[PDB]
RNA sequence: ACUAUGGUUUUUAUU
RNA sequence: AGGCGGCCCCCUGGACGAAGACUGACGCUCAGGUGCGAAAGCGUGGGGAGCAAACAGGAUUAGAUACCCUGGUAGUCCAC
RNA sequence: ACCCGCAGAAGAAGCACCGGCUAACUCCGUGCCAGCAGCCGCGGUAAUACGGAGGGUGCAAGCGUUAAUCGGAAUUACUGGGCGUAAAGCGCACGCAGGCGGUUUGUUAAGUCAGAUGUGAAAUCCCCGGGCUCAACCUGGGAACUGCAUCUGAUACUGGC
RNA sequence: UAGCUAGUAGGUGGGGUAACGGCUCACCUAGGCGACGAUCCCUAGCUGGUCUGAGAGGAUGACCAGCCACACUGGAACUG
C-alpha cells in the first residue's frame, strides 16, 4: 500500500555566544509505497520545522528497485562512507525486526519479508545511505534472462 | 579382508621389536584443515630384518606383550 | 587466524572473578562489628558519610556502609550484612541490614516498611 | 493470579468507556467520563508516545480480564494468517470460556460469567469446568447445573440478552440453558475500539 | 614459485573484465581447461585455446554483450588449505537463482544441475553469477 | 639579569 | 638496520643487463636455533689538540640547583 | 481422591513504584545539609529525585531483594575480532623441519561423494491416540541420533609412490 | 613445568591369572620418553541426560535408567 515514516528526530550541540542555542535535525522516508524509495533530511530551531525540511525533500529524488512476485530475490550487501548494511530474506511479518534506518527503507518500497544488520555503525543519517545502496545491488531475475549464453 | 595401518620405522634396536610412526593424516577436533598427527607405536617383528627409515603395514590382535597389541604384516618399501 | 594458527596454542578464556568475594556466594551473613568512622564529602556532593569495620562469620574483615538517618551500631553488636554498592563513595561494595538483630531502624520512616527496620526491635 | 482493584477508574485513564461492569447505573445518563483523573492527573501532557501503545495493550488486557504472562501466552498462541497476529489474539480472547459464557447471556458481564465458572456452576460437553481460560471450539456444548438453572441472576441475564442485539455465530436456548458455536465470530458483524496496529509487534523491545 | 594456480586463474578472469581486456593468458592445466569448459558451456566465456607441448599455455577470450559485466560474482568457496564439500540433498543455490554452482564430483568438473541428474555430491569448484 | 603565593559551583529540549 | 662522506693502494658480500649453456621443482615462509650493534655504560691497554656529564672559579636569583662564563675528570678516539 | 447437600456474607491482603529514560504527581518537611543506587544525575525555601503525605500505577499468596551462570558477547572471535597514530609486524637477518608448491602419464583409493547392512534402551524436546477441565505430569502409536564398524562403487581434485 | 628414565626398554624358561599383561622369579639384552611437550604436580567421578542460542559454543552431570570408587583411617584379600 502506502507507508510514510519518521525515523529519528535528534538534537545538535550548537555551541554559541551565551553557551548554546536550541536546534534539531530530522530524518524521514516516503518514496511511492511500492517499487520506489525516497528520503529527506532537514535542520531547524523547532522540531515541526525540521520535520517539514525533511519531508519537503523526501519525493525530490526516488530510487527504483526491480521486484518479482512482490519482493527481492537474494541476500545482499550495500555500503556508504563509514557505514555497511547487509540483508537476508526471512519470514514475512514475523521476520521484521530491524530499526527505521533499515526496515522503514524497505517498508516504503513494499518489502515486509527481509531482516537487516549494520554490524557496527548506528548513526541513522549515515546507516540509511548504506541500506539505499543494497537496493541497487540486489538483482531480480526477469529482465536479465539474456545476459549470458544459452 | 583385514583393516591395517601403515607407517615409517623410527627405531629397530631390539632383536624381536620395532618402533613405527603411523601416516595419520586427520582433521583437527575443532578446526577444518587436515594435519599430520603421526602415532608413535611399539610393534612386534620376529623376522628382525626391517630397519629404521623403512615403510611398513601393521595389524592388531590380542595383547602380544607389555602395552603392545600390533604386529608387522608387510614390509611395504625399503630405505631410502 | 590463518588455516595453520590456533592449532598449537588454542584460545584461552579470561576470568573476571567476584565483586563481593567475602560473602562466599551467599546472599547475607552475620558480622560482629568493632569500629565506626566518618568520611569527607566528595567534591560537589555536600554531605558527610558514615561506615564501619566489620568482621564476618568466615573471619574476613571488611568496610560496611551505613545508610539511613540514625544508628546504634558499636563494638560486638552482631548484625546482618548484604551486598550493596554506593557509587558516591570510593570502593564501597558492602551495606548493612536494618530488619534484623541489634540494629535500630531508620528514623522518620513510614513508607517502604518492608526495608529500613521500621518494625520495632524485641525486648 | 488475579486483578481485584476498581474497574470504573480504568476509563478515567483511557479517556473513553471500556464497557466494564455493565448496568443501567452506567448507561446513557450521569456517566461523566474522564473529567478529573486522580488528584493532579489532568494538569499537562506529557504522556509521550510509548504511553499510547502501552495503554492500547492494557485496554485489551483489562476488557477480557487477562494478566501479563497469560497475555504473552496469547501473543504466542495467536497466528498471523497472512495479515496481523493481533487479529487472531482477539479471536482467542473471544473463544475463552468466561467470554463465551458472557456472549451466551448466562451472566450480564464478563466478571459475572467468570464468577459462575470458578464457583463450579458451568459444564462443557456434559462435565464441570472451573477454568475461565479454557478455549472453546465449534460444537463444544456449554450448559449449567440444575441448582444454578434455578438461579434468578442467570435467568435475568438471559432475559437481558434477548433485550440486547445478539451474537449470530452461536446458538443458545434459555428454556434448556444450553448453547454451541455454529460459526467463527465474523469481523463484518463484530466491532472493536482496540487499535490492531499497536498489538502486531509485542515483546521485541 | 606459484603457490595457488587457480587463485591466479580466478584473479586473471575477475580483474581482466575490470581492465576491459579482450583475452587473458596463463600456464595451461587439465584443471584450468576443465574450469574453462564449464564456463564456456554455461555461456559465461566466449572461447578457450591451448598452445604448446613442453610449455602448454592457455588463452581465455572474455564474453561481452549490450549490458555491463557478464560475470558479476565468481566465488571459489573451497581452497587447498580448507576444502568445502556438498551432498545430494543440499546441492547449493547461488544468488537465489540468478547464478549456478560448479563441482568436481567423482567424474569431472560439472554444474550442480548435471550432478543432481547423476545423484553426485563432492567439492565446490566455484559459485558463478 | 624578570616574581613562588587569590581554592570552588552555574543556563535554554518543547509545540 | 641504528649506520656509511676530504684522498690513495690491496682484498671483499650483494643489486642489474645482452647473448649463449647446464640442473630439472631446484621455488616461498619459517616454530625452536645461530647470527648483525646505534648511542650511553663497561672489561684490557694506548692516546688526549679542541670539546665536555661530574666538579671547581665568579656572577645572575628569592635560590641557581639553570641560562650567563673560564677551566676540567668520566667520555669523545684506537686495536680488541 | 472425589461427589451430593446446607446455613451464614460469613473465616481469608499485603508489597512495591510514580525526576528523565518510564506508563502513574505535587503539597508538606529538610535547606549543597542529610539522605540516594539500573544509568544520566538529585538537594542552599515553593525538591515530581531525600523524608512524609493524599492521590495514582503495577504485581498479588505472594511482593521487593540476591548468588552463580547461558544468551545478547564477534566479550579468547575455525565458525567470527584486531596489528602506521587505538592493544599488537617478531629492531634487522639466514635457515632446517612444518606449511604451501608449476605441469604430466601410470598406479594406491586414505581424504570426499553415492549405495547396502548393523546400532544408538526407557523417560524428554517434535506430531499424535488416551488420561485430568487448562496444564505440570503419566501412558500408547509415529520419530531423531551427520557417527563407528563389516561391506560395495566413482578417479574429478589432493594425500601416497 | 626442558631435559627425564634405568622393572626403565625388548627378549628366554618357569610362577601367577578365568584368560591377558613384568602382575612375578631367575637369567639375557641396552634400550625407552621429548616441539604432535618426556620431567613434574593441582583440581576433578562418567553417560543417557539437564540449561542456554537459531547454530558453533559455553554452563551443568544431584532429578532417575545404568556404570565408577569409598565404607572409623589405612592394609590384606579370603569366600563365591
Amino acid at each position: 500500500e502506502l507507508q510514510e515514516k519518521l525515523i529519528a528526530v535528534n538534537r545538535v550541540s550548537k555551541t554559541v555566544k551565551g553557551g548554546r542555542i536550541f536546534s534539531f535535525t530530522a530524518l524521514t522516508v516516503v518514496g511511492d509505497g511500492n517499487g520506489r524509495v525516497g528520503f529527506g533530511y532537514g535542520k531547524a530551531r523547532e522540531v515541526p520545522a525540521a520535520i517539514q525540511k525533511a519531508m519537503e525533500k523526501a519525493r525530490r529524488n526516488m530510487i527504483n528497485v526491480a521486484l518479482n512476485n512482490g519482493t527481492l530475490q537474494h541476500p545482499v550487501k550495500g555500503v556508504h562512507t563509514g557505514s555497511r548494511v547487509f540483508m537476508q530474506p526471512a519470514s514475512e511479518g514475523t521476520g521484521i525486526i530491524a530499526g527505521g534506518a533499515m526496515r522503514a527503507v524497505l517498508e516504503v518500497a513494499g518489502v515486509h519479508n527481509v531482516l537487516a544488520k549494520a554490524y557496527g555503525s548506528t548513526n541513522p543519517i549515515n546507516v540509511v545511505r548504506a541500506t539505499i545502496d543494497g537496493l541497487e545491488n540486489m538483482n531480480s531475475p526477469e529482465m536479465v534472462a539474456a545476459k549470458r549464453g544459452k | 579382508k583385514i583393516r591395517t595401518l601403515q607407517g615409517r620405522v623410527v627405531s629397530d634396536k631390539m632383536e624381536k621389536s620395532i618402533v613405527v610412526a603411523i601416516e595419520r593424516f586427520v582433521k583437527h577436533p575443532i578446526y577444518g584443515k587436515f594435519i599430520k598427527r603421526t602415532t608413535k607405536l611399539h610393534v612386534h617383528d620376529e623376522n628382525n630384518e626391517c630397519g629404521i627409515g623403512d615403510v611398513v603395514e601393521i595389524r592388531e590382535c590380542r595383547p602380544l606383550s607389555k602395552t603392545k597389541s600390533w604386529t608387522l604384516v608387510r614390509v611395504v618399501e625399503k630405505a631410502v | 587466524a590463518t588455516v595453520n594458527q590456533l592449532v598449537r596454542k588454542p584460545r584461552a578464556r579470561k576470568v573476571a572473578k567476584s565483586n563481593v568475594p567475602a560473602l562466599e556466594a551467599c546472599p547475607q551473613k552475620r558480622g560482629v562489628c568493632t569500629r565506626v568512622y566518618t568520611t569527607t564529602p566528595k567534591k560537589p556532593n555536600s554531605a558527610l558519610r558514615k561506615v564501619c569495620r566489620v568482621r564476618l562469620t568466615n573471619g574476613f574483615e571488611v568496610t560496611s556502609y551505613i545508610g539511613g538517618e540514625g544508628h546504634n551500631l558499636q563494638e560486638h553488636s552482631v548484625i546482618l550484612i548484604r551486598g550493596g554498592r554506593v557509587k558516591d563513595l570510593p570502593g564501597v561494595r558492602y551495606h548493612t541490614v536494618r530488619g534484623a538483630l541489634d540494629c535500630s531502624g531508620v528514623k522518620d520512616r513510614k513508607q517502604a516498611r518492608s526495608k529500613y527496620g521500621v518494625k520495632r526491635p524485641k525486648a | 493470579a488475579r486483578y481485584l482493584g476498581p474497574k470504573l477508574k480504568l476509563s478515567r485513564r483511557e479517556g473513553t468507556d471500556l464497557f466494564l461492569k455493565s448496568g443501567v447505573r452506567a448507561i446513557d445518563t450521569k456517566c461523566k467520563i474522564e473529567q478529573a483523573p486522580g488528584q493532579h492527573g489532568a494538569r499537562k501532557p506529557r504522556l509521550s508516545d510509548y504511553g499510547v501503545q502501552l495503554r492500547e495493550k492494557q485496554k485489551v488486557r483489562r476488557i477480557y480480564g487477562v494478566l501479563e504472562r497469560q497475555f504473552r501466552n496469547y501473543y504466542k498462541e495467536a497466528a498471523r494468517l497472512k495479515g496481523n497476529t493481533g487479529e487472531n489474539l482477539l479471536a482467542l480472547l473471544e473463544g475463552r470460556l468466561d467470554n463465551v459464557v458472557y456472549r451466551m447471556g448466562f451472566g450480564a458481564t464478563r466478571a459475572e460469567a467468570r464468577q459462575l465458572v470458578s464457583h463450579k456452576a458451568i459444564m462443557v460437553n456434559g462435565r464441570v469446568v472451573n477454568i475461565a481460560s479454557y478455549q472453546v471450539s465449534p460444537n463444544d456444548v456449554v450448559s449449567i447445573r440444575e441448582k444454578a438453572k434455578k438461579q434468578s441472576r442467570v435467568k435475568a441475564a438471559l432475559e437481558l440478552a434477548e433485550q440486547r442485539e445478539k451474537p449470530t455465530w452461536l446458538e443458545v436456548d434459555a428454556g434448556k440453558m444450553e448453547g454451541t458455536f455454529k460459526r467463527k465470530p465474523e469481523r463484518s458483524d463484530l466491532s472493536a475500539d482496540i487499535n490492531e496496529h499497536l498489538i502486531v509487534e509485542l515483546y521485541s523491545k | 614459485s606459484m603457490q595457488d594456480p587457480i587463485a591466479d586463474m580466478l584473479t586473471r578472469i575477475r580483474n581482466g573484465q575490470a581492465a576491459n581486456k579482450a583475452a587473458v593468458t596463463m600456464p595451461s592445466s587439465k584443471l584450468k581447461v576443465a574450469i574453462a569448459n564449464v564456463l564456456k558451456e554455461e555461456g559465461f566465456i566466449e572461447d578457450f585455446k591451448v598452445e604448446g607441448d613442453t610449455k602448454p599455455e592457455l588463452e581465455l577470450t572474455l564474453k561481452y554483450f549490450q549490458g555491463k559485466a557478464v560475470v558479476e560474482s565468481i566465488q571459489r568457496v573451497s581452497r587447498p588449505g580448507l576444502r568445502i564439500y556438498k551432498r545430494k540433498d543440499e546441492l547449493p543455490k547461488v544468488m537465489a537463482g540468478l547464478g549456478i554452482a560448479v563441482v568436481s564430483t567423482s567424474k569431472g568438473v560439472m554444474t550442480d544441475r548435471a550432478a543432481r541428474q547423476a545423484g553426485l555430491g563432492g567439492e565446490i569448484i566455484c559459485y558463478v553469477a
